[PDB]
């Protein structure tokens, strides 16, 4: 038919392994890590649970997103500097995965400056769809859990600033991806052509291509059950930029009325 | 630091 065991589809499947290893060096939390955490199917001390204003100041006794310390006083900014802080690190860890992508080094600078800037957002609301579930989302490493009715309780500006990001990780969940799924979609994001400003568009797609082809392989393998996921996941892209334009449209208000 | 200093930072 049209699958078969030839040198072609092997380096498909080497290369899928290849962006696994990485995944896992790259991102400390995994999903498969992050799922056993959420379901209790580890035992990893039963990390902590905020789920109302008492639960959050009492879980503050705690190493938490006060890293640093005695900025913003007030919980709803305080949260919200936590979620950014975390965002800065996983450009960091999302840029440490793209180098080990074959030939994104090897692309111009400035286009590897233009594919990042780009795409972390994408890819940090794709890897937090793991750590969530319907009701809330792993904070702080795994070591804490904050439900999303708390979050959605904040005032009218922050009370809407992570309920996009539920309702897209329901829907994306539900789609049941691992880790082995996942990585290679992550460098789909990456690789995308269409990011305005990239000077060499050709070797970028080039890329895409041959990531597209390996998870497509990738998809037919690990999920029989699901026909046209690799179709799914490609609309899915979509849905990520809506969250992004959200995400922007919110930092409006900021800049508004926030003083 | 505008996110345009962080990931040239981490591209070394
Ligand atoms: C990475 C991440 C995690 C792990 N969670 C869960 C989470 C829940 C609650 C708390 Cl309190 C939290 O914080 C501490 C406990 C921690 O992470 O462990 C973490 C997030 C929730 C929201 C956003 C986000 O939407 N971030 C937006 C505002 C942005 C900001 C800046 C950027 C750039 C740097 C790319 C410009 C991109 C996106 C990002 C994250």
């Amino acid at each position: 038919d049209k699958m078969q065991l030839n040198p072609e589809s092997a380096d498909l499947r080497a290369l899928a392994k290849h962006l696994y290893d990485s995944y896992i060096k790259s991102f400390p939390l995994t999903k498969a890590k992050a799922r056993a955490i959420l379901t209790g199917k580890t035992t990893d001390k039963s990390p902590f649970v905020i789920y109302d204003m008492n639960s959050l100041m009492m879980g503050e006794d705690k190493i938490k997103f006060k890293h640093i310390q005695e900025q913003s006083k007030e919980v709803a900014i305080r949260i919200f500097q936590g979620c950014q802080f975390r965002s800065v690190e996983a450009v960091q860890e999302i840029t440490e995965y793209a180098k080990s992508i074959p030939g994104f080094v090897n692309l111009d600078l400035n286009d590897q400056v233009t594919l990042l800037k780009y795409g972390v957002h994408e890819i940090i609301y794709t890897m937090l769809a793991s750590l969530m579930n319907k009701d809330g989302v792993l904070i702080s490493e795994g070591q804490g859990f904050m439900t999303r009715e708390f979050l959605k309780s904040l005032r009218k500006p922050f009370g809407d600033f992570m309920e996009p990001k539920f309702e897209f990780a329901v829907k994306f969940n539900a789609l049941e991806l691992d880790d082995s799924d996942l990585a290679i979609f992550i460098a789909v994001i990456i690789l995308s052509g269409d990011r305005p400003g990239l000077l060499n568009v050709k070797p970028i797609e080039d890329i895409q291509d041959n990531l597209l082809q390996a998870l497509e392989l990738q998809l037919k393998l690990n999920h029989p059950e699901s026909s046209q996921l690799f179709a799914k996941l490609l609309q899915k892209m979509t849905d990520l930029r809506q969250i992004v334009t959200e995400h922007v449209q919110l930092l409006q208000v900021i800049k508004k009325t926030e003083t | 630091m505008g996110l345009e200093a962080i990931i040239r930072k981490a591209l070394m």
